């Protein structure tokens, strides 16, 4: 067979000093002299494990070296496919994505763990909702109070009329109470008058003790918010746009990159001048501020948004994949093991053990909202209803240059 | 949907043009629920049908389509000696029919008899159950006795004010109820501020009385609301009333399908088996209008079935974790030349992105007082002391 | 969580004469709540817990500063006096 | 071994919360400082242009700090007025955190209790003070015996409240013909956490008195009784036994935080504020 | 709560906001500047001492809708303060043995018993966690 190097999946350690071989829940991983005999464990190794049981046959590893994975140059291929399209081995084994270019000249088993291209973003320092005119009960209540105001108004001047106090300044009374006082008004004498103030107070109390409280509900819980819709959003499509571009860098020679210079050549023009070497190297540019995008793996990169740096670091849409494609393993195309192992993995999903190695390695801790210490300026849900207070004032404003001068 | 008057198929439009496809479409009509009745044509379209119709581009088809005839998925089962396969997978080996594009889920039976290609998707299995309906708030955070005993004390604590008005060594009596009715009730009536520091010094603190008790008001609303969060919501497989059932809570399936093969090859699986047996429902549409219903309480079934459902009732809510991760497929025969090419060209759909435009056509973007009255209760108040003031 | 539950013993050489005529003192002074009693005066007693999660007493040690603003106008009040005690000859 | 559980006893009773935020420090220094600054406006209005004196300094100063709806008369002239009005600025603050942390201590509320263990006096008095105290136990058992031999002076009493079985029981509480039930701890707890309502809880939060345990018994001097512990001996070391626990004995109400779903206040939590004015 | 910017923001508001009052009545067919810095000075601050109110019939409405803006400020100031002092200090705390860190080791991590005791024995027996 033949193998690479992955984080959390085929993973390489160097041999016991002292024994010389390798620990127990290893298997000796060769690294073609031939020297330095290494030890290699991981999920996907232990996939290996039991089909070689299940089945029954004899094998040894073999880690590649001539490049990493398949990339058609001039008509040759390298890596796991450079290897496996040459009969110098017949199973490779590993984190190897299907594609179309690659099942022409190989075969694949069926797909056990769902990848694909995904987004990978810092999360921000602390963010809430606008919410302008903070819902108490719905754009409901707004419409029926006014017209409740205006119909007990005129029961007010209607003993108003048994007892000048007219319309417009009784109304303003009877309004300043709800949003709380220190608006001098002039209140009636009426007696039997008074009291229908007191009942409308109680409605003020009421509504002004509900609203405050509710409102705390929308700003205890939260869920974020959401930036850069996906892989068609016009922030990527158009990178020559205004304002500091963007960043994107997709580690090169794979599918993570065939797919993008297939599809979006205008993309392949910017995204070239980022690039990353490694994957690791990558994440540090991202939490120091280099760069603001990643386009990788699926289940690479929401491991890696799960294990440490999943206090800050997520992916976009919570998990959304584009263009789904599963992992798999290499056959020579007649190699007449395609039958046995195809029953096989369908056999391991049948009773639950792909779940009990999926939460034994692929494992997480984050995933919940911060403290937003922020009331940004960026409310606007009242500064903008002030703005258009001002505006409505002046229009009223021009019928006493009007009314008089006509 | 069934034809037209005259045999021709109905035309439609989406919320842009692009005309549906369709195409005749063979097969029952009242599913045979005992009385059998002969094949009329009708009309089929949708997602995997405009699946077909791609697939039918670069492969040189002149297919024709009829539905099922029994109406189940397929399932090994023994007839009074041998073994045979029911359902779809009865007729795909038995020369009725060369490829089959439906929601099958591929599995470890079907696996040893057809092939299965790529799948279109990839889904899990989840539950479905109804929802719970919160509670109007306006007399939500004190009980009964609490009214009727702070209203007593305002008239109680206002006579003590004109007690001490007619002992000073300049306040009337029907004044110093307004007062108190006043602080209270935050409301600038009248003017009734007393004399005398005994008088006042029961003033000095009876406004703070009004703090207190506003105070813890809205405390409550704020406790009781984010707090309210039922217990509730069944969190997936393993959960304790899944493995012991009380006969109070009934869940059921589809026969045959999948989740029967499920439920019946692991061991441990029994205990639920057994009880399941008594309520299969033979439909994927009976069971989620039985649910609506109150009359079935959980409901395992297929993801993408379900979370469509879901998005389009705004009634029923799926829950869990998923727990059988197994794409679709296309099947044919073991020995059809079309094994290479339609799997070859299912994967160059992926990659090239077709697949997301069926997926936005066809399942995403189809997404679904008396305190006022206080204010009005009052107005018979005046009625009645309209003709008392008068009299006075 | 706990995860791997035994529990104390008295352990002996295999076969002494005490085997079985210790085990009963140990066992029956579970219900005279003899073991209580050793248990409650020198395992518990007075410490500081979790108390919860997060109480609220607030005071000087973060409800200070607004104290300082009423100091802060206390003195401007002086120097307002005198520019309003001079402006009122201006006119 | 013994526990007892009773019933909720609905929303945990917390009296004298009103005074929970802030603390003692502050009140007692706040006020003073409404006396000077009252002070300074008589030395700050005193010139210029009606006979604002110390006698009203308060009244006004004080309405504010609670809420306003307070009639009083204002002082005069430009000179002090700025010093009543940045005296309202501190009069929201104070108003304004006192609500919004009252509100965030009452969330994480903690659970009342009612008692703490046998040795409590409501145990070992039945009626002598409170109304009468309702308890009982299966007999035939084992917890019977245990009561008879340490408190025998409860035991003559706890005679005419004898149930037939673990169901039975349970209803008699809900109901309230019952409220204190004494049975063995391995059963309560699996029965208190696999019920519909979550109504029910075991006092102490999981708290159990006389330790034993259960055990397979075997006849006298039986050549077996080596073999056999052993075996079990060796389910705790693979994990075997830590694990089927989670299949037979698990529930769903949760019993931790103390959860208390709400209080719907009454007439005695708020005691004290009925007794200030008082 | 709240923050620098709005304080300013809210500070350049009443100013502002409170002159084109005067510039409404004035122009219109009894008021002063004193009052206008007032007024609109009362209203927020929620204070008696304002005491002029405008009187026309184009002034009340840009003073009444103010007097809605008075709602928001204090109402959101008390709403958030309460997110304060509700959230918990964030932490992911050691749960079990089952967690992740311990079965898959890091170099950030350090784990201590007591040597020949019984955790050493428990440990070194069972091969799947005999990992750490
Ligand atoms: C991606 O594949 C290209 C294809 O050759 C590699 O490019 C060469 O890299 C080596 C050094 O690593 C040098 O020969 C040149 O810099 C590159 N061009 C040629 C023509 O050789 C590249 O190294 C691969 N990327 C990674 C990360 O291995
Ligand atoms: C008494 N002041 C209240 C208030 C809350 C928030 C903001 C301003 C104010 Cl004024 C009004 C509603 C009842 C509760 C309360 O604390
Ligand atoms: C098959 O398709 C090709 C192009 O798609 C067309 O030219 C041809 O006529 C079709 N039929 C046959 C029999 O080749
Ligand atoms: C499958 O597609 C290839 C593409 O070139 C074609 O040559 C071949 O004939 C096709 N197979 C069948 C059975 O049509
Ligand atoms: C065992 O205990 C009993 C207690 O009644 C005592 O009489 C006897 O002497 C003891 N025997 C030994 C061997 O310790
Ligand atoms: C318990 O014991 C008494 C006598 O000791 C016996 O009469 C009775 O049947 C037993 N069972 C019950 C349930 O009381
Ligand atoms: N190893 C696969 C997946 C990882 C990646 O895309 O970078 C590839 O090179 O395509
Ligand atoms: N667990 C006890 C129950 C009887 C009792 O509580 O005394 C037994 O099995 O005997």
């Amino acid at each position: 067979v033949a193998t690479l190097e992955e984080r959390p999946f085929v993973i390489v350690e160097p041999a016991d000093p002292i024994s010389g071989t390798c620990i127990r829940d290893s298997v000796p991983c060769r690294s073609q002299p031939r020297p330095e005999k290494r030890c290699c464990k991981g999920f996907c190794i232990d996939i290996l494990k039991r089909l070689a049981h299940t089945i029954g046959f004899s094998y040894d590893l073999y880690l590649v070296t001539n490049g990493k994975h398949g990339k058609k140059i001039d008509g040759v291929w390298n890596g796991m496919i450079g290897e496996v399209f040459y009969q110098r081995a017949d199973m490779a084994i590993g984190s190897l994505t299907i594609n179309e270019e690659r099942s022409e000249i190989v075969d694949f088993s069926v797909p056990f763990v769902e990848t694909g291209i995904s987004v990978m973003v810092a999360r921000s320092n602390g963010t809430v909702s606008p919410s302008a005119f903070l819902e108490p009960y719905s754009p409901a209540v707004w419409v029926m109070m006014f017209v409740m105001c205006l119909t007990v108004v005129a029961v007010t001047v209607f003993i108003f009329e048994y007892l000048t106090f007219t319309i417009g300044k009784s109304i303003w009374l009877l309004w300043a109470l709800v949003f709380n006082n220190s608006v001098p008004v002039e209140n009636p004498r009426g007696t039997t008058s008074k009291i229908m103030v007191l009942v409308w107070a109680f409605f003020a109390v009421i509504f002004l003790a509900s609203y405050t409280a509710n409102l705390a509900a929308f700003m205890i819980q939260e869920e974020y918010v959401d930036t850069v819709s996906g892989l068609s959003d016009r922030k990527f499509q158009r990178p020559q746009e205004q304002y500091p571009p963007l960043k994107f860098g997709t580690v090169p020679n794979g599918s993570t990159e065939k797919n993008i210079r297939s599809n979006y050549p205008d993309m392949h023009s910017y995204m070239v001048r980022y690039n990353q070497p490694r994957v690791e190297e990558a994440l540090t540019q991202l939490k120091a501020g280099k760069l603001d995008a990643f386009i990788y793996d699926a289940a690479v990169l929401n491991y890696m948004a799960r294990k440490d740096e999943g206090c800050k670091l997520v992916t976009i849409g919570s998990g959304k994949v584009f263009a789904t494609t599963g992992y798999g393993i290499a056959l020579h195309k007649g190699s007449r093991w395609k039958r046995p192992i195809d029953l096989a993995l369908l056999q391991f999903l049948g009773d639950d053990e792909i779940e009990m190695l999926e939460r034994l390695w692929l494992s997480g801790i984050c995933h919940e909202v911060m403290s937003s210490k922020l009331d940004i300026d960026n409310m606007a849900g009242v500064f903008y209803m002030l703005l258009v207070a001002m505006g409505l004032s002046l229009l009223v404003f021009a019928w006493e240059h009007l009314v008089y001068w006509r | 949907k069934p034809t037209l008057s005259d045999g021709t198929c109905k035309e439609e439009f989406t919320v842009n043009g692009d005309p549906v496809k369709k195409v005749i479409c063979t097969g029952p009509n009242d599913t045979s629920p005992g009385s059998p009745r002969h094949t009329v044509p009708q009309c089929c379209y949708g997602f995997c049908i405009d699946l077909l119709i791609k697939l039918a581009r670069t492969m040189n088809f002149t297919y024709e389509v009829h539905l099922v005839a029994d109406g189940k998925f397929g399932t090994q089962e023994r007839v009074n000696n041998k073994k045979e396969w029911n359902g779809m997978m009865g007729e795909l080996l038995s020369g009725q029919a060369d490829m089959i594009v439906a929601p099958l889920t591929i599995n470890n039976e079907r696996a040893q008899y057809i092939e299965f290609s790529k799948p279109f998707k990839y889904q899990g299995l989840t539950i479905l159950v109804k929802k719970e309906i919160p509670r109007d708030s306006f007399m939500q955070p004190f009980q009964s006795t609490l009214w009727l005993l702070v209203g007593l004390s305002v008239h109680v604590v206002a006579v003590m004010l004109y007690l001490l008005d007619r002992f000073s060594p300049a306040l009337t009596l029907s004044s110093a109820m307004w007062f108190s009715w006043g602080v209270l009730l935050n409301s600038g009536i009248g003017e009734g501020a007393p004399r005398s520091f005994s008088a006042r010094i029961l003033g000095m603190v009876w406004a703070g009385f009004a703090m207190i008790i506003v105070a813890s008001y809205t405390a409550n609303l704020a406790a009781f609301l984010v707090l309210d969060r039922p217990e509730e919501r069944i969190t997936g497989i393993n959960d304790p009333r899944l493995r012991n059932p009380s006969d109070k809570f009934i869940y059921a399936t589809v026969k045959q399908s999948s989740v029967d093969i499920y439920f019946r090859r692991q061991v441990e699986l029994s205990t639920m088996y057994r009880h399941m047996e008594k309520h299969n429902y033979e439909s994927a549409a009976e069971a989620i209008q039985a649910v609506r219903d109150n009359k079935l309480h959980a409901f395992i079934w297929d993801s993408a079935v379900l979370e469509f459902e879901a998005s389009q009732k705004c009634d029923l809510v799926t829950t869990g974790e998923l727990f059988f991760r197994s794409g679709f497929g296309i099947g044919m025969r073991k020995d059809s030349p079309w094994k290479q090419n339609v799997s070859l060209s299912i994967l160059k759909s992926h990659e090239n992105g077709f697949m997301e435009d069926l997926d936005k056509t066809w399942v995403r973007y189809q997404e679904c007082m008396l305190v006022a009255g206080g204010i009005v209760a009052g107005i018979f108040l005046i009625f009645i002391e309209i003709a008392y003031k008068r009299h006075k | 969580e706990l995860f791997f539950r035994s529990g104390f013993g008295i352990g002996m050489r295999k076969d002494s004469p005490w085997k079985q005529n210790v085990s009963l003192s140990i066992l029956k002074s579970h219900e005279n709540g003899f073991m209580e009693d050793l248990d409650k005066t020198w395992v518990r007693y007075q410490e500081c817990d979790s108390r919860s999660n997060a109480p609220a007493t607030l005071t000087f040690e973060n409800m200070a500063g607004v104290f300082m603003l009423v100091a802060g106008g206390i003195v401007a009040g002086i120097f307002l006096i005198f520019i309003e005690i001079a402006y009122k000859r201006h006119k | 071994g013994i526990s007892v559980m009773v019933s909720r006893s609905n929303g945990t009773v917390s009296p004298s919360a009103f005074l929970e935020p802030f603390s003692a420090d502050v009140w007692v220094m706040m006020f003073v400082m409404l006396l000077i600054v009252s002070a300074v406006a008589v030395f700050v209005f005193e010139y210029f242009s009606p006979s604002f004196t110390i006698g009203k300094a308060i009244w006004l100063l004080w309405g504010l700090v609670f809420n306003n709806s307070v009639p009083v008369q204002n002082p005069k002239g430009t000179t002090s007025k700025i010093m009543v009005s940045v005296w309202a600025f501190f009069a929201v603050i104070f108003l304004a955190s006192y609500t919004a942390n009252l509100a965030a201590f009452m969330i994480q509320e903690e659970y009342v209790d009612q008692v703490s263990g046998l040795s409590d006096k409501k145990f070992q008095r039945p009626n002598d003070f409170s109304p009468p105290f309702r308890f009982g136990t299966v007999p035939n058992g084992s917890t019977e015996r245990n009561i008879r031999n340490n408190y025998a002076e409860m035991h003559a009493y706890m005679g005419k409240f004898n149930q037939r079985g673990v169901d039975d029981a349970l209803l008699s509480l809900k109901t309230g013909k019952l409220d204190a039930f004494i049975y063995d701890a391995a059963v309560l707890n699996y029965m208190a956490g696999r019920d519909e309502g979550c109504k029910l809880v075991t006092i102490g939060s999981g708290k159990v008195f006389a330790s034993t345990g259960y055990g397979i018994a075997i006849q006298k001097d039986s050549g077996w009784k080596r073999q056999v512990d052993l075996a079990i001996l060796q389910l705790f070391g693979d994990g075997e036994m830590e694990e089927l626990e989670a299949l037979w004995l698990t529930g769903i109400c949760h019993n931790e935080k103390n959860e208390v779903m709400s209080s719907q206040l009454d007439i005695d939590n708020m005691a004290g504020v009925f007794y200030m004015l008082g």
